């Protein structure tokens, strides 16, 4: 344990900032999705009607 | 200072109303009805229009040959138009052949055939005129904005209704529309110009006295629409000219917010190259628009029913790679009436309405339709005085929180037609309805 904290003294902080990086990035990652969808339904929900010329 | 218009009631409900010019040598006479397309249902869209041809196609006294001999025998004509609220059955005559054409618009309302071999014929007339209002491009850019707009529900149908319709409308469904639409306190009898009240109100009493009345007599210009913020695209690569209408929900006939919307819709305004006057407009859109040659024309439209409105511009343009530049800038002008506009503009807009409202009445058929209109819109004939003090009370403020909650960050209903391959999708037009830096 204790030469693993020597080549990692890092361990303990970065776990915790990754932790509040996966909670940030997954809500935003939701966001994303509803506010891609929202802008998209235009495009998505488009209806054509042809009549040939 | 115009005459006054006088009112009369009957007693089954008919409203006289009349305003005389004892300048003028002749009279427009004819019958306001607040009814129209939209109190038909999807089965009977048409009927309307339908009956309109079918009222000249001769009654149960006089045939249609007999009927034409006794128009041209009066010397002026008749006339008539059918829309979503409103339908008028008017005659233009001689100060001294009003009594005759009162007859006339009577019988063809009351007494008309309606005979299936006159249906038979009319249906072949109409289903022409399907194919054939496809050149009225203004017209063709409208049906559609309502049918988008009020998607549907009875404001989104067109007056001529279906195709389908058309071909099974009968006698029956006709007489049906007429009997339960055309009563007396839905009516209007109007005359403008050389008519005397009195003499119209006699007329009235001997032609119109056996009308029926509803059930339950509403007043007046008596109506939930639910407008969708919604596209139409006709895109047509060979026509020169695209025709783009934009608009959002306005405001009814009785809203409080009428004049402003008004106000607001002539600080816009109107362009048109053809006229010469256009390019030194004081609008700041006909700047920017003819600086940059950006259309042929545009027009501000604050329409009105009994519910809801329409408030929003037509423009027509031959700059195919510039409609972006147009659309944009006009979406950034309506920004203004909510971030920017101030006295200079109100008070200036406000100035060219009062000249402009009395100046839209200059001849009979002008005054005869104004006050029909009104009377079958609001139940009375405003007063140019009344008109004045309410356009005086529109401030800039008022502007500014009309515009804040009618057109800022607003769903639009947006109809073009014609070579719009340079027209964005919905998306980046809807975004210009609001300005980033405000
Ligand atoms: C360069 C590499 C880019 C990748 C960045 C992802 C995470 C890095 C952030 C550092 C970090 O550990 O932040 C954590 C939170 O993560 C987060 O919440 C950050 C994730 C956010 C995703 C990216 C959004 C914008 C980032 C890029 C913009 C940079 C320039 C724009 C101005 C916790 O750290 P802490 O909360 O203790 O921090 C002190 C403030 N309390």
């Amino acid at each position: 344990a204790f030469l693993t904290w020597a080549a990692e003294p890092e361990h303990d902080e970065r776990k915790k900032l990754g932790l509040k990086a996966i909670i940030v990035i997954s809500a935003m990652l939701g966001l994303s999705v509803y506010i891609k969808k929202f802008k998209w339904s235009p495009i998505k929900n488009r209806k054509f009607i042809y009549n040939p010329p | 200072v115009s005459p006054k218009t006088r009112t009369s009631n009957l007693k089954n409900g008919l409203t006289i109303a009349s305003e005389s010019n004892p300048l003028v040598q002749t009279a427009t006479v004819g019958v306001w009805i607040d009814a129209g397309s939209r109190n038909e249902n999807a089965y009977n869209n048409g009927t309307a229009h339908f009956f309109e041809h079918l009222a000249f196609k001769g009654t149960d006294k006089r045939s249609q040959h007999q009927l034409e001999l006794d128009i041209e025998n009066m010397g002026g004509h008749l006339n008539a138009y059918t829309s979503r609220e409103s339908t008028v059955y008017y005659a233009k005559s001689f100060k001294d052949d009003v009594p005759k054409s009162v007859e006339i618009l009577a019988d063809i309302l009351q007494h008309s055939k309606l005979a299936e071999s006159a249906i038979d014929r009319e249906r072949e007339v109409i289903t022409r005129e399907l194919e054939e209002v496809n050149k009225q491009y203004e017209e063709v850019v409208f049906d559609h904005l309502h049918a988008t707009a009020f998607m549907n529900q009875p404001l989104g149908r067109t007056i001529l209704g279906p195709r389908e319709n058309i071909q099974t409308i009968t006698n029956t469904e006709l007489r049906k529309f007429i009997t339960e639409n055309y009563t007396a306190d839905r009516m209007v009898l109007v005359g403008a110009g050389a008519v005397d009240h009195d003499a119209l109100v006699e007329l009235a009493e001997k032609y119109f006295s056996h009308l029926p009345s509803s059930q339950s007599p509403v007043p007046l210009g008596t109506p939930i629409p639910n407008f969708v913020g919604s596209e139409v695209r006709l895109r047509d690569d060979t026509m020169p000219v695209a025709h783009i209408a934009i608009a959002v929900e306005g405001v009814s006939w009785t809203s409080e917010d009428y004049y402003t919307a008004l106000v607001a819709q002539a600080i816009i305004g109107n362009y048109d190259r053809a006229v010469g006057t256009s390019r030194h407009q004081g609008s700041r859109l006909s700047n920017i628009v003819s600086e940059n040659n950006l259309a042929n024309s545009f027009q501000s439209f604050s329409t009105s029913y009994s519910d809801t409105g329409l408030w929003g511009i037509y423009l027509t343009s031959e700059n195919t790679t510039q409609i972006d530049d147009l659309v944009h800038f006009t979406l950034k002008e309506w920004n203004r009436l909510s971030t920017s506009v101030s006295n200079l503009q109100v008070e200036r807009a406000k100035s060219q309405l009062k000249a402009g409202l009395l100046l839209s009445l200059d001849g009979t058929t002008y005054v005869a339709e104004d006050i029909g209109r009104q009377l079958t819109t609001l139940g009375r004939r405003v007063t140019p005085a009344e008109v004045e003090a309410k356009l005086e009370a529109v401030t800039e403020h008022d502007v500014r929180a009309w515009a804040q909650k009618t057109l800022y960050d607003k769903d639009i209903a947006l109809v073009g037609l014609g070579p719009i391959e340079g027209l964005y999708d919905y998306n980046r037009i809807r975004n210009d309805m609001s300005m980033m830096r405000w």
